[PDB]
């Protein structure tokens, strides 16, 4: 509005109380199982003290109990609601420091360029994708464990 | 998931996208995607070189093929099969860092499928064409594919493998596969630093 | 071959679009080398001479051959606990 940066990590009785339709999908209609505990844990009417709130993904709509990660209540203004599961914008490695704040993504056009060319040993540095300059490398579940197995095997006995 | 998954050509699919519903159909035939018929048939037609370790062989083998060519049984006892197998069983548990033979390995069957098809552009000498030819001559009495691992010895590993690096650098890819690949031919120089008899 | 490429791919069809970029999925064992390969007929073989200066079962494949490379992992890790 003012003219400030706003990436996509930004976002654009009901104040308490029962609130069943925060745990139905429009979607749907099925019910939201959260990752840590494999419940929706809706409770009755006659016991609202055995429900618990959730909250779905500002990303990839994945459920999530307010009790499993810490977190208070919901995320209403500011940015949005990052699930502790996606690859974080900042990262820390004490070696002084290496911090790799991600490439933030770009355009579909000319710009992005793909070169699937080895899997093994690539230094990639992250910033993959994952398929069935900005240099990017298509990269499948294969290359991945096959790169971390090497890794903990030669990192074993340091 | 995704944003183009459709067996049919693609609508940007996540049923006939930007039809009305009175066009659908489930039917169970073969899918073939096509780029969408090859984008409907274009709008309807518009409506680096090895270490100096052990050089003094391949000039040895540069005059012996002159009129020698360092092989004169056409059933050569020296083959590739063993003496390659040895590699997974010697040095991919010794000298490599221990972890996964991968690097041996994958890099072993690509020399397979690089010897299956070599043939017939590049190391080749004018005697050995003609002996190349009389071999495909001799063997299409009986219909059968051309195999050069049982009629083809290992000396030449050490000269397609040398002249392998010049020939990378024709097309584009980036340098750390360079740096693995001369790196795997120095480990083979390594290796066959001490086993000179074959 | 260099008359047979241009007259396949050269002339007027798929000039822009990669042919090699859909090989993987039919291929297996081709990691390192993978661009040299399709363009072994665009250059005329040539004499000797030397400078002055000198995907359903492929993932059935790679998954036994991983588990065969595991195997062995666990074999050197037992050689290199008796050796050490």
């Amino acid at each position: 509005s003012r003219g400030q940066y706003s990436d996509e990590n930004d976002k654009i009785g009901q104040s308490d109380s029962y609130n069943p339709d925060t745990h139905i999908d429009s979607n749907s209609g099925k019910f939201l199982i959260c990752y840590k505990c494999n419940q929706t844990r809706l409770g009755s009417w006659s016991h609202p003290e055995n429900s618990r709130l959730i909250m779905t993904c500002d990303y990839c709509q994945t459920p999530w109990h307010l009790d499993c990660v810490p977190r208070a209540s919901f995320k209403n203004l500011g940015s949005k609601w990052k699930c502790p599961l996606h690859s974080p914008t900042k990262v820390y490695k004490k070696i002084n420091y290496k911090v790799w704040k991600k490439q933030r993504l770009i355009n579909k056009k000319n710009q992005l360029y793909y070169e699937p060319l080895q899997k093994i040993g690539y230094q990639n540095n992250g910033n993959i994708q994952i398929i069935p300059d900005f240099k990017i490398t298509q990269i499948d579940e294969n290359s991945i464990k096959y790169d971390f197995f090497d890794k903990i095997y030669k990192s074993k006995m340091v | 998931g995704g944003r183009c998954l459709a067996f049919h050509g693609p609508l940007m699919y996540e049923h006939y996208q930007g039809w009305k519903s009175s066009w659908d159909e489930w039917v169970g035939y073969d899918r073939i995607r096509a780029y969408n018929e090859e984008n409907i048939a274009m709008k309807k037609r518009l409506a680096l070189q090895i270490p100096i370790k052990l050089k003094s062989v391949l000039v040895d083998d540069w005059e012996y093929v002159t009129k020698d060519k360092k092989i004169c049984r056409l059933p050569a006892d020296v083959t590739v099969e063993m003496v390659l197998n040895k590699y997974e069983h010697e040095v991919s548990q010794e000298l490599e860092s221990p972890g996964s033979q991968s690097q041996l390995s994958e890099y072993c069957a690509g020399l397979k499928l690089y010897f299956d098809k070599c043939l017939g552009n590049m190391l080749l000498y004018r005697l050995e064409r003609l002996q190349y030819d009389e071999l495909l001559k001799k063997s299409s009495k009986d219909q059968k594919p051309l195999v050069p691992i049982r009629i083809y010895g290992a000396i030449h590993l050490l000269r397609l493998i040398s002249v392998l690096p010049e020939l990378i650098s024709s097309t584009t890819m980036d340098l750390q596969s360079c740096q693995l690949l001369i790196k795997q031919t120095e480990d083979f120089l390594v290796w066959l630093l001490m086993h000179v008899d074959e | 071959n260099e008359c047979k490429f241009k007259i396949f791919i050269n002339n007027s069809m798929a000039t822009l679009k990669k042919i090699e970029s859909n090989f993987i999925k039919q291929n297996n064992n081709v990691k390192i080398f993978a661009k040299l390969l399709f363009n072994i007929d665009s250059h005329n073989p040539k004499q000797f001479q030397l400078p002055n200066y000198i995907t359903q079962i492929d993932e059935n494949s790679i998954k036994y051959d991983f588990f065969d490379k595991i195997y062995k992992s666990k074999m050197v890790q037992k050689r290199k606990l008796f050796q050490f």
